[PDB]
């Protein structure tokens, strides 16, 4: 199993600096390229640069858009990448992946970015970092719609999961919307109105930024 | 180098062909191993792009035939024999030859028969009110088109300020959408009125959905 996990996400006041970490296991770290993309919100995946592997010395590239700015390196004995972002503004906020490249020194080799982490959001903003309110939605027939109304939470994103990530089915999120600062968006769940309330229906709200996580339970008015 | 992908987006029913292009600033061709350095990737909604073609043409471990990348030098093309539900997702193509460079990508989008929202509507939670706070919500679940209007009345008169909406991506399974309609107040506002009413206008029905409930409940 090959696993790639990003961490260090979160904001950053414009201007300051990131530095971001790309865990990995399950093959030789030493013998690939690895890479740095980022994204947008709505966006689309632009390349940063690249570090090499041990047999090309781990020389570094970036795309012209962040040189002198964004910076690469790899810690070989714990397999970590890094990604070292400085002077950050408001265009720097986007999704950040690392991926792993090429390896075309030792085994199998073929252009393209075989695996790829979850990414962390990082978001550069003046605001404050504040956790969310979670708010339940229930009615005033053979199925019913409950859900969850998230709010003032900064910056982005908040999860959220149905019964610990049990109830996966009819599930409903909409987007995200920007009022006064802050964040808002509402989870929705449909079930046999057998299942509820004679059963146990919960939302959880996570928020990465905060490193906070909300657990809300659905009863009945 | 500089790529561009064609078209920005478009929109085809389950099981028709698709065909998206990817253009190059210099060629992809390599003449020292004799292929073309470019990949496909596939990004569905809040995912991580997975690699479908690369070479040009060569599918990935576990990638379905019905996929296949095709061209050469400065011109290619990614086409689906036969789209379906899982397909909903941005397509970028990557060059290889020279450092990296994504494309700006194809963003995928299934048309379906139409279907009429399911509408619900939900009063403020009694926590909000302890906080001084009063969000009404008005549900429309699992329509198609997308385009959809609601209209907040209370105690009959139309409302328009403190109104947001949001819709959801096309969904995975069926291609529906659904979207909320929130009216925020402040739990004075909201104790001024009794009736609650959203009304949801969609091309299935000249008469609008209608739910509403009365706060004296
Ligand atoms: N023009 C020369 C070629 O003669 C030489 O090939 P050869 O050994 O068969 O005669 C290539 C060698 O290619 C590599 C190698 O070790 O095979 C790989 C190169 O890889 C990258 C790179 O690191 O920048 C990355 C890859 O994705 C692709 O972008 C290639 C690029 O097309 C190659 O032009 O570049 C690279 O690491 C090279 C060294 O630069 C060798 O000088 O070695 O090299 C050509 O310059
Ligand atoms: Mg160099």
């Amino acid at each position: 199993e090959v696993m790639l996990v990003e961490s260090g996400g979160g904001l950053v006041q414009p201007g300051n600096s990131l530095r971001l970490s790309c865990a990995t296991s399950g093959f030789t770290f030493t013998d690939y390229y690895m890479s740095w993309v980022r994204q947008p919100p709505g966006k689309a995946l632009e390349w940063l640069g690249f570090i090499r592997n041990k047999a090309k010395g781990y020389t570094t590239e970036y795309s012209a858009s962040v040189k002198g700015r964004f910076t690469i390196s790899r810690d070989n004995s714990q397999s970590i990448l890094y990604l070292q972002m400085n002077t950050l503004r408001a265009e720097d906020s986007a999704t950040y992946y690392c991926a792993r490249d090429i390896s075309p020194s030792y085994g199998v080799y073929y252009e393209g970015f075989a695996y790829w982490g979850q990414g962390t959001l990082v978001t550069v903003s003046a605001a404050t970092t504040t956790a969310p309110s979670v708010y339940p939605l229930v009615p005033g027939g053979s199925s019913v719609t409950l859900g969850c109304l998230v709010k003032g939470y900064f910056p982005e994103p908040v999860t959220v999961k149905w019964n610990y990530g049990a109830l996966s089915s009819g599930v409903r999120t909409v987007s995200s919307v920007l009022q006064s600062g802050f964040y808002s968006l509402s989870s929705l769940v449909t079930v046999p109105s057998s299942t509820w309330p004679s059963q146990t229906v919960i939302c959880n709200v996570a928020h990465p930024a905060s490193k906070t996580e909300l657990i809300k339970r659905i009863e009945p008015r | 180098i500089v790529m561009t992908q064609s078209p920005s987006s478009l929109a085809v029913s389950a099981g028709e062909k698709v065909t998206m292009s990817c253009k190059s600033s210099q060629s992809l061709l390599n003449s020292r191993t004799r292929k073309n350095y470019l990949a496909w990737y596939q990004q569905k909604p809040g995912q991580s792009p997975k690699l479908l073609i690369y070479w040009a043409s060569t599918r990935e471990s576990g990638v379905p035939d019905r996929f296949t990348g095709s061209g050469s030098g400065t011109d290619f093309t990614l086409t689906i024999s036969s789209v379906q539900a899982e397909d909903l997702a941005v397509y970028y193509c990557k060059q290889s030859n020279n450092l990296r460079t994504f494309g700006g990508g194809t963003k995928l989008e299934i048309k379906r028969a139409d279907a009429a929202p399911t509408v619900s509507i939900f009063p403020p939670s009694s926590e909000q009110l302890t906080s001084g706070g009063a969000s009404v919500v008005c549900f429309l679940n699992n329509f198609y088109p997308k385009d959809i209007n609601v209209k907040w009345k209370i105690d009959g008169s139309e409302r328009q300020n403190g109104v947001l909406n949001s819709w959801t991506d096309q969904d995975s399974k069926d291609s529906t959408y659904s979207m909320s309609s929130t009216l925020t107040l402040t739990k004075d506002e909201y104790e001024r009125h009794n009736s609650y009413t959203c009304e949801a206008t969609h091309k299935t029905s000249t008469s609008p959905i209608v739910k509403s409930f009365n706060r004296n409940e």
